[PDB]
């Protein structure tokens, strides 16, 4: 029921984080934003090359015990 | 339980494209994302990949295991052979690395760069992502592209070379004389918002 995720920001610092396979992304990407005093509205969230979004859940994500996300600040240019 | 509350902050949102703003990271992969959906079913059309500009990045991740990750992203065995990597200077630049890959013995890489006196610092972040892909650098070909006249739309010069340099692969003059020159192109930034609201 539960899962157990790591979210790896570019201090190369990873972050634990355990969550039901039900619940919607946001409360993962509001738990991490608040760490880096950064909106959400700056940082990207990766897994395996797909960019997340606030409703899906790691059940329609497909994602198993122990995956990893990339969260990358925005680029511009 | 997980549903978004008035009272709470909103989900965040892609920003929309004005007439002479900087292109972001999401607005270049939505671009790429609905051409792939244009492209899918046409001949030659799987042998293309659209890099996300942030798993370029992470090619030079100084974490191991994030490092491979994006080495897998754009190299394993299962990736088209001909992929498409925009490389981003933060807060300044936007360029495109173009690694064909279909003889596994003799690549070629060729790097477009739309700034007419050019940056010493953006051919350096083009030379890391080739060497982190397993390519030597000093092979890499500076190629040539329309010269932008302006200070904003140099990601719409990396899309629309995409654009055009895909639809050489499909009709097949991407081998032959001038197939990989892209002085003649003329970015469309109506186009281009137009495509990200179509999608």
């Amino acid at each position: 029921v539960h899962i157990n995720l790591k979210v790896k920001g570019q201090d190369g610092n990873e972050v634990f984080f355990r969550i039901k396979r039900s619940t919607q992304m946001r409360k993962l990407m509001n738990a991490y934003c608040d760490r880096q005093s950064v909106d959400m509205n700056s940082i990207a969230f990766l897994f395996d090359g797909r960019r997340l979004r606030a409703e899906q859940t790691p059940d329609e994500l497909e994602m198993e015990e122990g995956d990893e996300i990339d969260a990358m600040l925005h680029q511009t240019g | 339980d997980n549903l978004p509350s008035p009272q709470d902050v909103a989900d965040p949102e892609l920003p929309p494209v004005r007439a002479t703003s900087w292109l972001l990271d999401g607005h270049l992969r939505a671009y790429t994302d609905d051409l792939a959906r244009r492209l899918r079913g046409e001949p030659n059309a799987h042998l293309l990949h659209f890099a996300d500009s942030q798993v370029v990045t992470m090619l030079s991740s100084a974490d191991p295991d994030q490092q491979a990750r994006a080495q897998r992203l754009l190299a394993g065995d299962d990736i088209p052979p001909i992929v498409f990597l925009p490389i981003n200077q933060p807060n300044a630049h936007w360029s495109l690395l173009v690694v064909d890959r279909r003889n596994k013995d003799a690549v070629a890489a060729y790097h477009y760069d739309s700034m007419a006196q050019k940056d010493p610092q953006q051919r350096y972040l083009a030379d890391m992502a080739a060497y982190h892909l397993g390519l030597d650098y000093q092979q890499t070909h500076e190629m040539p592209i329309a010269i932008q006249s302006d200070g904003y739309s140099c990601g719409d010069h990396v899309l629309t070379g995409i654009e055009v340099l895909a639809h050489r692969v499909l009709d097949g003059t991407f081998d032959y004389a001038g197939g990989r020159d892209l002085t003649d192109i003329e970015p469309d930034r109506g186009l281009i918002r137009d495509r990200l609201a179509q999608a």
